[PDB]
C-alpha cells in the first residue's frame, strides 16, 4: 500500500512518494483494436476500473491507463500513463494543440507488412512531436521476422530524418520494452506551481439507483490535469459551468464552484493530485449538474482561471493540402482538404477541449468559427480544426486564436 | 410514464420562398387552419401530455398566433412549452438544446410543425418499449412510414424515400432518397449481418413522426456534424460497431400521415384533407374551437361556412370549401378548391385546384387554374391564370395580363420572379506531381517553411520513397517550377530570375531535405540532370551553382567534388561560365 499524505510543499515529477501519476506515454500506431491489448499486457486487464457508464464518445475521448513499472519485493519509482485514444487523428489533434501533451510517443508497429496505417502513424507522430517503436506481431518465423525487421528498419531510416531512432523487434518482450521505456524516456518538465486546471474528458455518477438519503455521492468528474497541483478541500472552479439559454437569446454560462471532497484515481489516491494521469475528482456537485459525460468539455480551474467562455472564436485558418499520411491505392481526390465553406461543422480540439463549431465567416486568412458549446482555453492558444472525412473525425488544419467574444455570468 | 414531444415549428429549408418572408410555413392554412394547429391536434389525439415547441424565425408571430388557440388554455390536457432562441438554426441544434436543458425523460416524440396526420401510435410505442426492455436500451429511434404507391402525387420526386429494412424484426438497415438518382446503390454488410431476412421498400411515404429515445439527443450532442434527421440516420447506419443504436420502423396502412415542403405537397395534402383522408381531422368538425372556422358538410365534399351569399348560376361540383363571409357572384364555377374567409368573387369565373386565402378579391371574368393566392390579394378583370402560379400577400394583377406557367410574384423583387402593381408591366511520377502541386500551393498561398516541410514529410511518408529519391524529386520539382514561369523563352535570364527567389524562399525546405554530404551529391547530380534537360537556359546553370553555395544548400566541398567528377555532363560543366563560377567560389572561400 502507498504511504502518501497531505504534507507537501514542492513535489517533483519523478517523486516516489505519490506513485499514482508521474508521466504520460502516448501511443499512436497501426493497432486496429490492438493497442488496448498491449496496454493490458503492459499494465493490467482489469486494473483500471473506478466508475463505468454507457460509452458516449468512443472515438472522441482518449483513454488513460496507468502502469507502475517497478524494478529491483520490487521497488516502484516512476509510473507511465498509457494514453490509447481511438483513432490516431484524435491523439494528433490533442498533442499538436499546445504544450505538455503526449510526452512519450509509442509507435505500435506491426511485423506483418508495411501498410499505409504505419505511414499515417508515422505522419501523426511527426505532426505531434521521443518515439518508441515496438513490433507487436509476435510468434513469427525467424527469417520472416528478420526480413520484416529489415523492412521496418528501412522504413524507420526514412523516419530517422525526423524522429526514428528507437529499436525493438510475449511477456518477456513486454518486460524488455518496459525496461527500455524506463531507461530511455526522461522526466518531462511539468508546472506544479500554477493553478490546477482539470480538463474533464469523461464524467461519471457515483450514486447508484435507489441509494440512501444520506449516502449520496454527487459529481465524480474525471479528466486530465494540465498544470499545477490539486489538493482535497480546495474549491474547484468549473469555468464553462451551466450554460442556460432561458433569457431567449444569447446563452449565459454560470460558473459553478464546488468544494473538492475527494480526489479518487483508479486506486485509492491521496489528497494531493499531480498531472499526467486520469485524475478523478469527486466534488460537492449535484448529480443533475454532472450526469454521464454531461460536464465534459469544462475546464475545472482552481483559482479562477482567466479563460472566459467564448461563443465565437476568430482564428487563423491554415488548412493542409492533403491528409497527413493517408494515401490509399486509388487516391481519387480523397486526400484533398477543401476550403472552409460557410456553415460547415468543424471539430476544434483546443488542447483537450474538443468542441464543435460552425464556420460563420472567413476572409482568406481567418475563420470566425461560432462554437456550439462554450469553450474556455486561452486567448491565443493553438487551436486545431478537424473534419469528418468518411465516418471518422480527421485533422484538417491548425491555427492561432486571434479574436473572441467572451461572456461570464454570475 | 408521461409522454413528451418536441415540435420543430421552423423547418430550416428555403423552399416556401418568398411565402415564408411574410409568415412562417407552419402558420400557412390548408383549409383556414394553420399547420401547427393540425400538428397539435394530432399530438393531443395521440395522447401526448406535454409538448416542446421550438421557433426560430418570426417566432413572435407564431407565439401570438398559438397563444389564443385551444392548447394554451388552462382546460387543455396537452400543455405546451414555448421555447424560442435566436441562436439555433437546425434540428440538431434543437435536439442538443433539449439535451442541454434535459426536458424529456424517456420515449419522447419528435415531429415537425407542418405534419398532417391522424395516426394513433400506441402500438408503435408498445413495440418500442418492448424492444428497449428486451435489448436493454439498444434500439433508439422508431421511425414511422405510411404504405403508399410510388406513383401517388403526395410523394414527390424531391423526397421519395427508399429504405432497406428487415421484415422479421422491423429494424432499419439502409435509408436514402431519390434526389436525382436513376440507379440506387445498396451496401452488402446488411445481408451478412442479418442472414434471417431482408427486404427493400420503396412503398414508404415518410411522415416525419419519428418517435425517439433521449439517446438521439445524446448522439446529437456528440456528433456536431449531424445537421438534420437523414444526416443522423445516414451517419448511424454506416457506423454500426461504433455507436450501435439500431433504428426500428413502423408501417401504417389504415391511417394518414404526411408533411409539406412544396406547392405539390401542399396541394396534395390539402386535396387529401378536403377529401377527408385525415378523418377525424376534418374542417367541418372544427377541432380548433373557433366560430370563424366552423363549416357544414354538403354532398360531394362541399364545405359551406356561415353567411356565404351564393349567387345564381354559381355551381360547386367537387371538393369546395367556403370560409366565413366569402361573397360569391353569379355564374361561377368552383371545383377542387379552398376559399378563405372574407373573400370577394366576381362573375363568370372558373377556379380549379386553387387555394384562395383570406381577404382576397377576384373580379369578373377571371380564370384561375392550379394556383395559390395568399392573404389580402386582388386581381382585376380579363385575367387568366396558368397552373403553378403563386400570388403572395396583396399582389395586384392588372387587366389583359396573362401569367405563364412558372409564375411567382411578390413584393420582394429578388426572391420572386417580379413585383407587380396596378399595372402588371413593371509510382515516382505521382509523388513528383504531388510535390509540384504542394510547391505551387505553397507559392500561391505563401505558406511557411514549417508547414511546407511537414507537407513534404507527409508526402514522403505516403509515397514511401527513399530519402535520396525524395531529394532528387524535390530538386526536379524546384527545377520544373522555375521552368514553368517561362512558356517558350529559351533564355537564361527568366529561368535564373524564377530560380533565385524560389531557392531564396524555399531554402529551409531544401536544407531539411538535403542535409548530408551524399544528399548534397545527389542534389548536384539532380542539378546536372536538370541543366542537361534545360540546356537552352544552360547559361543559368552556373548561376544556380553560385546560388546553392549562397543559400547554403550545396557546400563548397560538394561543389568541388561535383566539378571534379566527370561525358556530356563533364563537357557541359567544362564551359566558361561554370569555370568562372568555380573560380569565383574558390576566390570567395579562401
Amino acid at each position: 500500500l502507498t504511504t502518501l499524505d497531505v504534507t507537501k510543499l514542492t513535489p517533483l515529477s519523478h517523486e516516489v512518494i505519490s506513485r499514482q501519476a508521474t508521466i504520460n506515454i502516448g501511443t499512436i500506431g497501426h493497432v486496429a483494436h490492438g493497442k488496448s491489448t498491449v496496454v493490458k499486457a503492459i499494465s493490467g486487464v482489469h486494473t483500471v476500473r473506478f466508475k463505468n457508464e454507457l460509452e458516449r464518445n468512443i472515438t472522441i475521448k482518449l483513454g488513460y491507463a496507468n502502469a507502475k513499472i517497478y524494478k529491483l519485493n520490487f521497488k516502484l519509482v516512476r509510473h507511465v500513463s498509457f494514453v490509447d485514444c481511438p483513432g490516431h487523428d484524435i491523439l494528433m489533434a490533442t498533442m499538436l494543440n499546445g504544450a505538455a501533451v503526449m510526452d512519450a510517443a509509442l509507435l505500435l508497429i506491426a511485423g506483418n507488412e508495411s501498410c499505409p496505417q504505419p505511414q499515417t502513424s508515422e505522419h501523426l507522430a511527426a505532426i505531434e512531436i521521443h518515439i518508441l517503436i515496438l513490433q507487436n506481431k509476435i510468434d513469427l518465423v525467424k527469417e520472416s521476422q528478420a526480413k520484416e525487421q529489415y523492412e521496418q528498419i528501412l522504413a524507420f531510416v526514412q523516419g530517422t530524418v525526423a524522429e526514428g531512432a528507437p529499436i525493438i523487434p510475449l511477456k518477456y518482450n513486454i518486460e524488455v520494452v518496459c525496461e527500455y521505456i524506463v531507461k530511455k524516456i526522461p522526466v518531462p518538465p511539468r508546472d506544479f506551481t500554477s493553478e490546477p486546471r482539470l480538463i474533464v474528458i469523461r464524467s461519471f455518477d457515483v450514486n447508484k439507483p435507489g441509494c440512501e438519503v444520506d449516502d449520496l455521492k454527487g459529481g465524480v468528474a474525471g479528466g486530465s490535469i494540465l498544470k499545477g497541483v490539486l489538493k482535497v478541500g480546495q474549491e474547484i472552479e468549473v469555468r464553462p459551468g451551466i450554460v442556460s439559454k432561458d433569457s431567449e437569446g444569447k446563452l449565459m454560462c454560470k460558473p459553478i464552484f464546488s468544494k473538492i471532497v475527494s480526489l479518487f484515481a483508479e486506486h485509492n489516491d491521496l489528497q494531493y493530485a499531480a498531472p499526467g494521469g486520469l485524475i478523478g475528482v469527486g466534488t460537492k456537485i449535484d448529480p443533475t449538474l454532472c450526469r454521464a459525460d454531461r460536464m465534459v468539455g469544462q475546464v475545472l480551474g482552481a483559482v479562477g482561471a482567466l479563460p472566459e467562455i467564448f461563443t465565437e472564436l476568430e482564428i487563423s485558418y491554415f488548412l493542409l493540402r492533403r491528409l497527413l499520411g493517408v494515401r490509399t491505392e486509388g487516391d481519387k481526390k480523397a486526400a484533398k482538404v477543401q476550403k472552409l465553406s460557410k456553415n460547415e461543422v468543424l471539430m476544434v480540439n483546443i488542447g483537450s477541449l474538443s468542441t464543435g463549431g460552425r464556420v460563420s465567416a472567413v476572409k482568406a486568412d481567418l475563420g470566425k468559427i461560432v462554437l456550439t458549446n462554450p469553450v474556455c482555453t486561452e486567448v491565443g492558444e493553438k487551436i486545431a480544426l478537424s473534419r469528418r472525412v468518411e465516418k471518422h473525425w480527421r485533422l484538417i488544419g491548425w491555427g492561432q486564436i486571434r479574436r473572441g467574444v467572451t461572456i461570464k455570468p454570475t | 410514464p408521461p409522454l413528451q414531444a418536441v415540435l420543430v415549428a421552423d423547418s430550416f429549408d428555403r423552399r416556401f420562398f418568398p411565402i415564408s418572408k411574410d409568415q412562417p410555413r407552419v402558420l400557412l392554412p390548408l383549409a383556414n387552419v394553420a399547420l401547427i394547429d393540425y400538428t397539435l391536434e394530432f399530438l393531443t389525439a395521440t395522447g401526448v401530455q406535454e409538448t416542446f415547441v421550438f421557433c426560430c424565425w418570426k417566432a413572435a408571430q407564431i407565439k401570438e398566433h398559438l397563444l389564443k388557440s385551444k392548447w394554451c388554455r388552462p382546460t387543455s390536457l396537452n400543455v405546451v412549452r414555448i421555447i424560442t432562441s435566436e441562436l439555433y438554426r437546425s434540428l440538431g441544434d434543437v435536439l442538443r438544446d433539449v439535451d442541454a436543458k434535459a426536458l424529456v425523460r424517456s420515449d419522447f416524440l419528435l415531429v415537425y410543425g407542418d405534419v398532417i396526420s391522424n395516426i394513433n401510435i400506441t402500438r408503435a410505442l408498445e413495440e418500442h418499449r418492448l424492444r428497449r426492455k428486451l435489448e436493454k436500451n439498444v434500439s433508439v429511434m422508431t421511425m414511422i412510414f405510411k404504405e403508399s404507391s410510388p406513383s401517388h402525387p403526395t410523394r414527390c420526386h424531391e423526397d421519395n424515400v427508399v429504405v432497406a429494412v428487415d421484415s422479421t424484426t422491423n429494424r432499419v438497415l439502409h435509408f436514402q432518397k431519390t434526389q436525382g438518382l436513376r440507379r440506387f446503390a445498396f451496401p452488402l454488410s446488411l445481408f451478412q449481418g442479418s442472414s434471417d431476412g431482408v427486404e427493400v421498400r420503396y412503398d414508404l411515404l415518410d411522415c416525419h413522426i419519428s418517435i425517439c429515445s433521449p439517446q438521439v439527443a445524446q448522439l446529437f450532442t456528440d456528433n456536431f456534424d449531424y445537421q438534420t434527421r437523414d444526416d443522423f440516420v445516414r451517419g448511424l447506419l454506416v457506423n454500426e460497431e461504433i455507436l450501435g443504436n439500431q433504428i426500428h420502423m413502423h408501417v401504417t396502412a389504415k391511417e394518414y400521415g404526411a408533411r409539406v415542403s412544396n406547392l405539390h405537397m401542399y396541394s396534395a395534402v390539402c386535396a387529401d384533407v378536403i377529401r377527408r383522408w385525415v378523418y377525424p381531422l376534418t374542417p367541418e368538425a372544427n377541432f380548433t374551437d373557433s366560430t370563424t372556422q366552423s363549416c357544414t358538410h354538403s354532398r360531394h365534399n362541399i364545405y359551406r361556412g356561415p353567411e356565404v351569399s351564393l349567387g345564381h348560376g354559381s355551381i360547386l361540383e367537387e371538393n369546395v370549401l367556403l370560409g366565413s363571409g366569402t361573397v360569391i357572384g353569379s355564374n361561377c364555377f368552383i371545383t377542387n378548391s379552398v376559399i378563405g374567409p372574407g373573400c370577394h368573387i366576381g362573375d363568370n369565373v372558373v377556379l380549379d385546384q386553387t387555394y384562395l386565402w383570406q381577404g382576397v378579391r377576384v373580379a369578373a371574368g377571371a380564370q384561375i387554374h392550379q394556383s395559390l393566392l395568399c392573404d389580402n390579394a386582388e386581381v382585376k378583370e380579363r385575367v387568366t391564370l396558368k397552373p403553378r402560379s403563386v400570388l403572395t400577400s396583396q399582389v395586384v394583377v392588372g387587366p389583359n395580363i396573362t401569367l405563364p406557367e412558372g409564375s411567382v410574384i411578390s413584393l420582394h423583387p429578388p426572391d420572386a420572379e417580379e413585383d407587380e402593381d396596378d399595372g402588371e408591366f413593371s509510382d515516382i511520377k505521382v509523388f513528383q506531381n504531388e510535390v509540384l502541386g504542394t510547391l505551387q500551393r505553397g507559392k500561391e498561398e505563401n505558406i511557411s517553411c514549417d508547414n511546407l516541410v511537414l507537407e513534404i514529410n507527409s508526402l514522403k511518408y505516403a509515397y514511401n520513397i527513399s530519402l535520396k529519391e525524395v531529394m532528387q524529386v524535390l530538386s526536379h520539382v524546384v527545377l520544373e517550377f522555375p521552368l514553368q514561369q517561362m512558356d517558350s523563352p529559351l533564355d537564361s535570364s527568366r529561368y535564373c530570375a524564377l530560380l533565385l527567389p524560389l531557392l531564396k524562399a524555399w531554402s529551409p525546405v531544401f536544407r531539411n531535405y538535403i542535409k548530408r554530404a551524399a544528399d548534397h551529391l545527389e542534389a548536384l547530380a539532380a542539378i546536372e540532370d536538370f541543366f542537361l534537360e534545360h540546356e537552352a537556359l544552360g547559361i543559368s546553370m552556373a548561376k544556380v551553382l553560385m546560388a546553392f553555395y549562397q543559400l547554403e544548400i550545396l557546400a563548397e566541398e560538394t561543389i568541388l567534388s561535383w566539378f571534379s567528377q566527370r561525358d556530356k555532363g563533364q563537357q557541359l560543366r567544362k564551359n566558361q561560365q561554370l569555370q568562372r563560377f568555380i573560380q569565383w567560389l574558390k576566390e570567395a572561400e579562401e
